[PDB]
């Protein structure tokens, strides 16, 4: 008893949200790219570390956490199978951003995000195969866009570097140029709300289900929890334990929404078309808040 | 059977970082898997 | 990317009240998504078992279905003079159905040899320009049969065609007609033509040969 | 490839034997054997076939109703069980293969056969 | 409940037709509609799907991208529109429901099929059947069986009825199955038997007619 509203993805409304995306995705690296510096990468890619430490709190945390959370509510096999598809994914770009609110080292967030984003062609359908097992007995490791993730890298690591060689050859328009990119991202992030709104209407009130607003709301905080503990637990040094926590909770979650589409026909996955975006407004709600009890706790120290 | 470009600030499947942007008009040639699982044990907790 | 299916028995043959048991194994997992088919000659098919186990409304008790992990079988407890039709096993658990080869349930009786006659070609059919050589098989119970042409000790291929009818109601036989179709120069340049008739139930093959 | 029938001798009326003949040449399995009966100096006639493994056991007509077929995997080897024997069934039985995976009837090799005589 | 399919006929290659599936009894906008194709003296095989509440099509391997379906929950109807139909795509077109199961929530078998109409595409037109008697030969298996037979040929339109003495004679008469030429036309073949009694002593001939056409021959089989 749940349809979409009828030509959904098709109409402009869709169409301008889907472009106003990629600008906003275009001047968030362009902004990031004045932060980071091309020798401190180097070293933190010479000296693995808090990337190793970044690598196995992710992917040692998140998934098991999925699994446990599946396990646990009671939930159906989709709704399991959704949120163990969302829980392998990388570690997805909006993690510089968080990291970057909490003076975290943004050279070593590229260098995690960047790194668990190759690794992920690897360990993605291997995690897949290995906790899947009970839930569907189907492959879902011809799925997985190889492809798209290689090219999505690439294509994100563009915008940086051109920050990176803005920064250091030529500093007289760096003020003007993050100006900008301040100011295109707050309109474009405006823009984004309101259309996504207009977007899906009336048809998300039928994704709301309390198991799946529980697992969406508690598996971001259990991840930057489980994140900073570990991470605490080899003694880094205050910024490095931050970004990885921010890099731990934060997912990549427009893999999740691609694979359950070619995987599943739009009856069976019904209202988890719609678990992606609870994902991503729980997981900004949750990063706002940690943001603003950070600032809150240095203003006081 | 997926070709998708993902997007990491998306949350639908049509975003992608795809020029043409094709996902978003009629006839998108990103899923080549028509071949899809109506699969019965997907209302069983178990 | 289809998932095949591997229905086994092709043509089984068994009389009244006996056991019949058809089966479809899967090539790919289909969990319990099974559906059985009975579909008469010259109508509709018509619906038994769904889900591999249950028995659709209106189906007498006869037929039953199981499941063995990828394993499919459909067994009748009795046949009865009306169950002697095609079967076929579909699936569902997947976007792109897919149907079975078909298995034919046919009365079955002793075994007759079949009765072969040659036709040469008439007068008007030659003067229209084709000459078509006609051999019939007629009332032979165990319908495989194999028919070859043969001129001035030498084998056709690839220009001959042949029809089969259905089981007789009463005698409950078969007759097959195969037809070689030449130019007329190919016709006139030859001098004799004879058919070679193969069946389990002759000893030697019997070929039947006329002269223009 | 070749084969050799055992059984054959002389019973009572009503009687019943065990006609059967093994191959030295190959394995039978994907393939099909079938009797033959010799009636003395008159023609060569066909008693019954063996098809395939769980395939099917036709018979003739005369025979239908006493005769029994039955075929070993494992040993290559068929046996034609006879049941209420009559002086008519007086003939020298005899075997083939067929050499075609479809039945169509192409009975390549044969065998020597042996004299089976109805004695009352 | 019932489904039934219009829009059945002959088709030139690489033309296009409309088949719909007036439903009644419920309604399309909720149902799962199938189109299954029985190609002439071969298993059933499957075409294409429609679930209109969610919009949901998916096609066949052989026929994907020159088949199109539609649904119209306004009129009640599933259409099937084809393009550049190839040679092989002569065959009986089913139209099929999907069965719901409520005490295992999931889909059941095709339960209601509508009659079927036969699609037939080729080149050639409309012609009149030829009639070949068959004489006996005198030495053929004499005694107490003689074959008579009678062979029409070249007509493509496939209906085509033949008898014997206008029906009078129904002993051992066998009426074989049309079959496809290379050249595209049908020919069929028709034989009975006799006790070879001077072959009868009767007048056997041919009764062959042909509906998309006007003709009837009447041919004497007479001995060689």
């Amino acid at each position: 008893n749940f349809t979409l509203p009828p030509n959904f993805g098709k109409r402009p409304t869709d169409l301008a949200l889907s472009v106003i995306l990629v600008f906003m995705l275009f001047f968030i690296m362009l902004s990031l790219g004045c932060t980071m510096e091309f020798s401190k990468i180097k070293a933190h890619l010479w000296k693995p570390k808090g990337l190793a430490i970044a690598l196995v709190a992710q992917y040692g945390i998140m998934p098991l956490t999925a699994f446990v959370l599946g396990k646990v509510f009671r939930l159906k096999n989709i709704e399991a199978l959704a949120i163990l598809v969302c829980g392998c994914s990388p570690g997805g770009n909006l993690s510089n951003v968080f990291s970057l609110a909490m003076k975290g080292d943004m050279n070593l967030s590229i260098v995690m995000t960047t790194c668990s984003t190759f690794c992920a062609l690897g360990m993605m359908p291997l995690l897949l195969y290995i906790y899947s097992r009970g839930i569907y007995d189907g492959d879902l490791k011809d799925k997985v866009p190889y492809k798209g993730i290689v090219i999505s890298l690439v294509l994100v690591l563009i915008p940086c570097t051109i920050g990176i060689v803005l920064k250091s050859k030529r500093p007289q328009y760096m003020r003007y140029v993050i100006k900008g990119g301040m100011i295109i991202i707050l309109l474009c992030s405006v823009a984004v709300t309101v259309l996504s709104a207009i977007n899906v209407g009336k048809s998300i009130m039928f994704a709301m289900t309390p198991l799946l607003i529980a697992t969406s709301s508690l598996m971001p905080f259990i991840g930057f929890l489980l994140g900073y503990v570990l991470s605490a637990l080899f003694c880094l040094n205050g910024r490095c334990r931050r970004t990885v926590s921010m890099e731990t909770g934060c997912q990549n979650v427009q893999l999740c929404s691609t694979i359950l589409n070619v995987a599943f026909p739009p009856e069976v996955i019904g209202p988890l078309f719609f678990f992606p975006l609870l994902y991503m407004i729980f997981q900004l709600g949750e990063g706002l808040l940690l943001i603003a009890i950070f600032w809150c706790y240095e203003k006081f120290k | 059977t997926n070709l998708s470009v993902p997007n990491p600030l998306g949350f639908f499947p049509d975003h992608q970082l795809d020029p043409a942007f094709g996902a978003n008009s009629n006839n998108p040639d990103w899923d080549f898997n028509p071949n899809k699982d109506h699969w019965p044990e997907a209302n069983k907790v178990g | 990317s289809d998932i095949q299916m591997t229905q086994s028995p092709s043509s089984l043959s068994a009389s009244v009240g006996d056991r019949v048991t058809i089966t479809c194994r899967a090539s790919q997992s289909v969990s319990s998504a099974v559906a059985w088919y009975q579909q008469k000659p010259g109508k509709a098919p018509k619906l038994l078992i769904y889900s591999a186990s249950s028995l659709y409304s209106g189906v007498p008790s006869r037929f039953s279905g199981s499941r063995s992990g990828t394993d499919f079988t459909l067994t009748i407890s009795s046949l009865q003079p009306e169950d002697f039709a095609t079967y076929y096993c579909q699936q569902y658990r997947y976007s792109l159905i897919t149907f079975g080869q078909g298995t034919k349930v046919e009365i079955k009786r002793t075994v007759a040899a079949p009765s072969v006659f040659i036709f040469p070609p008439s007068d008007s059919q030659l003067k229209s320009g084709t000459a078509s050589v006609v051999c019939l098989l007629n009332n032979f119970y165990p319908r495989e049969a194999k028919v070859q042409w043969k001129v001035d000790n030498a084998l056709q291929s690839g220009n001959s065609q042949e029809s089969v009818t259905e089981q007789d109601s009463k005698d409950s036989t078969y007759s097959l007609s195969s037809t070689l179709t030449l130019s007329k120069a190919d016709y006139e340049k030859h001098k004799v033509y004879a058919c070679e008739v193969t069946h389990q139930g002759l000893s030697s093959p019997v070929t039947k040969s006329f002269n223009r | 490839v070749q084969l050799q029938e055992s059984g054959g001798g002389l019973v009572q009326p009503g009687g019943s034997l065990r006609l059967s003949c093994a191959a030295s040449g190959r394995t039978i399995s994907r393939y099909a054997m079938s009797w033959f009966r010799q009636a003395p100096g008159k023609e060569r006639e066909f008693v019954a076939v063996a098809r395939r493994s769980g395939d099917g056991a036709f018979y003739a007509d005369s025979v239908q109703g006493r005769f029994t077929v039955s075929r070993d995997d494992a040993k290559n080897t068929v046996y034609l069980q006879m049941n209420s024997l009559k002086p008519e069934d007086t003939a020298v039985y005899y075997c083939a293969i067929d050499s075609d995976t479809f039945y169509s009837g192409s009975y390549d090799y044969w065998g020597q056969g042996t004299q089976v005589t109805v004695s009352s | 409940v019932q489904l039934v399919e219009s829009g059945g006929g002959l088709v030139q290659p690489g033309g296009s037709l409309r088949l719909s599936c007036a439903a009644s009894g419920f309604n399309v906008s909720s149902s799962y509609i199938h189109w299954v194709r029985q190609a002439p003296g071969k298993g059933l095989e499957w075409v294409a799907s429609i679930s209109p509440y969610y919009s949901y099509t998916s096609y066949a391997d052989s026929v994907k991208g020159r088949f199109t379906i539609s649904a119209d929950t306004s009129k009640n109807t599933a259409y099937l529109q084809m393009n550049s139909l190839r040679a092989e795509d002569t065959a009986v077109y089913y139209c099929a429901r999907y069965q719901y199961d409520y005490y295992y929530s999931y889909y059941a078998g095709l339960d209601y099929w509508g009659q079927g109409t036969l699609v037939t595409v080729s080149s050639a037109s409309t012609k009149g059947p030829s009639v070949f008697p068959l004489a006996p030969s005198s030495k053929s298996t004499s005694g107490g069986t003689a074959a008579l037979g009678c062979l029409v040929k070249d007509y493509f339109p496939e209906p085509v009825t033949v008898s014997w003495n206008s029906g009078a004679l129904t002993s051992g008469v066998h009426t074989f199955p049309a079959v496809l030429q290379s050249s595209g036309l049908y020919s069929l073949s028709s034989v009975v038997t006799v006790p070879s009694s001077s072959l009868g002593t009767q007048t056997y001939i041919c009764n062959v007619n042909h509906k998309p056409s006007n003709t009837k021959v009447d041919k004497k089989v007479e001995p060689k």
